[PDB]
RNA sequence: UCCAUGGAUCUCCGAUCGGGAAACCGUAUCCAAGCUCCGUGGCUAGUCUGCGCUCUUUGGACUUUGAAAACUUAGCGAACU
RNA sequence: GAUCGCCUGCCAGUGGAAGGCUUUCUGCGUUCAGUCAAUCUACGCAGAGUGAAUCGGUCCCUAAGGAACCCCCGAAAGGGC
């Protein structure tokens, strides 16, 4: 059922997104400044620990 | 808790069935119909098409029937009913007549464990505690 | 706290649809849960499987809601992803079932 | 010869089921002890194991689903999935303890 | 599997920081006293000897808002008949 | 596939706003709809499909206006500014 509106289906007058997505100034003349400050930065691990394979063994004991 | 008294496999006999008097072992133990499979007991003739599987034509196989249709055998042959609890701790809690105790049939695992692989991790690589904490802190964090 | 922001398990459950059925390829077609950003998916395909990408791109479509008058069943909610790698890479044709399966019909 | 090359690659690897056999045995996943008694980084570096294998199974899913509507694989995805949330939990469980500045931003960089 | 206890996570509107076209879009201070961190001054370099910052977290005080059926007690107060 | 036609400055063309919200496409099918016997589809099932520093929104401003505060007024609501 067409319940609660969605950009998908409205005026072209319309704006929900998906809630978190804060990156930047947001430009006096209809731009967008995204600092290099609050962006999503990982420390990931390099090749991993690669004794622990994916999941524990069923061999009985 | 205990809402049930009849086990998987323990010898049982018939009551009521269209075939009054039997014994057998319970294949199955349907909990939601509160019915069982027993050996041989209950044949009934099916018909079945199937392409792939050569489901092929009439199987004669077991279905089920109430509990309250089944009443388990003893070393008298008949009557337990066998409700009992010796709930010493020296066991025999199961199966006391209304004498003789049975712990079940000890059948214990329904599938086979595999006893190999590749893409898994060798047992736990063997289980060795890896330095969680052994110096009331090591392998902790950065 | 050296960057505000800084993660340590992500946990973006990618989906990458199929190469453009063919054999090497510059570009794909993931299809995640619909709060991926550009900047997030170029800095984690970089930094978790060492891709090279250039261009994030991301159409947004929905899930296919079936009905039957009241009963209403639909899914999830798309965000099906195009990705552009520097220099194209290749598909081995027996990865898997996938991929000789799949290019049977 | 299971080396996977090639970063496409990694959403999938090993050619299931050879010429003759069921190497369809795919084990069990990780339980609370066994996660228990670990170390930080190879912790977070069976996550991310966890999350790659994650990626591959929901790849196969859909693209099966997709393509032939078959699917033969059975369910691997809920052992990876709770194996995750055991993961997050000894970590945010092994968490508390005296120091504030310390166990904090120790849950932060967890959640 | 499952029960009981107790713990972990715990998306959004309703809504209550600001906006709002409900389920979406924007965002702490002040002050003490904490290691780390980052230059600053010391020229007297003597724990080589000392100042002043920050991001943060504790621990406070600043920083602040709640709903129901009937019942009750009041304020108003009608026509049909 | 081919002869034959009708439209070509508001019934028949081109890009589209408002509206619809999968109706687009791909395979399968014809129980329902089609003003038929329907193998066909705007129909049922199954699957895929929409990439944008520059387009259009977002955003900055204000008009018509709707309210906020304070203020003024009113039995209550609330009205006025």
């Amino acid at each position: 059922s067409l319940d609660i509106l969605s950009p998908k289906r409205a005026p072209r007058d319309f704006y929900k997104g998906k809630n978190c997505k804060p990156t930047g100034f947001h430009t006096r003349k209809g731009g967008y400044v995204v600092q290099p400050d609050k962006l999503p930065n990982y420390v990931v691990p390099d090749l991993t620990g690669f004794k622990l394979k994916p999941y524990v063994s069923q061999c009985p004991l | 808790i205990r809402h049930w008294k009849i086990l998987r496999g323990d010898n049982v006999m018939i009551i009521r069935g269209k075939d009054k008097g039997e014994t057998g072992t319970i294949k199955r133990v349907i909990r939601s119909q509160n019915r069982v499979i027993v050996e041989g007991k209950n044949l009934i003739k099916k018909h079945i098409k199937g392409g792939p599987d050569h489901e092929g034509g009439i199987f004669t196989v077991e279905a089920p029937l109430h509990a309250s249709n089944v009443q388990v055998v003893d070393p008298v042959t008949g009557r337990p009913c066998k409700v009992g609890v010796k709930y010493l701790e020296d066991g025999t809690k199961v199966r006391v007549a209304r004498i003789i105790p049975r712990p079940e049939i000890l059948k214990i695992r329904a599938t086979p464990r595999p006893t190999t692989a590749g893409p898994k991790d060798t047992p736990m690589e063997f289980v060795w505690e890896q330095t969680y904490d052994a110096k009331t802190g090591k392998g902790m964090p950065d | 706290r050296l960057g505000g922001r800084v993660v340590h398990f992500a946990n973006l459950p990618i989906k990458l649809l199929m190469p453009a059925k063919l054999t090497n390829i510059h570009e794909f077609a993931l299809k995640t849960i619909p709060s991926a950003s550009k900047i997030e998916i170029k800095r984690v395909l970089e930094s978790l499987y060492g891709f090279d990408v250039e261009k994030v791109n991301t159409l947004n479509m929905d899930g296919k809601k079936k009905k039957r008058g009241g009963l209403l069943i639909a899914k999830a909610d798309y965000k099906k992803a195009y990705v552009t790698l520097r220099s194209p890479l290749s598909i081995s044709r027996d990865l898997f079932p996938v991929k000789y399966i799949e290019e049977d019909r | 010869i299971r080396t996977p090359t090639n970063p496409l690659e990694e959403f999938f690897e090993f050619d299931r089921s050879q010429d003759e056999d069921k190497p369809v045995v795919y084990g069990r996943g990780w339980k609370a002890s066994e996660l228990r008694l670990k170390s930080w980084d190879d912790l977070q570096k069976l996550w991310y194991v966890l999350l790659k294998e994650k990626n591959m199974l929901m790849t196969q899913r859909q693209m099966l689903q997709a393509q032939n509507m078959q699917f033969p694989n059975p369910e691997r995805i809920p052992k990876v999935r709770r194996s995750m949330c055991r993961i997050k939990h000894v970590l945010t469980e092994r968490a508390i303890e005296e120091p504030d500045s310390r166990r904090s931003a120790e849950m932060k960089r967890m959640v």
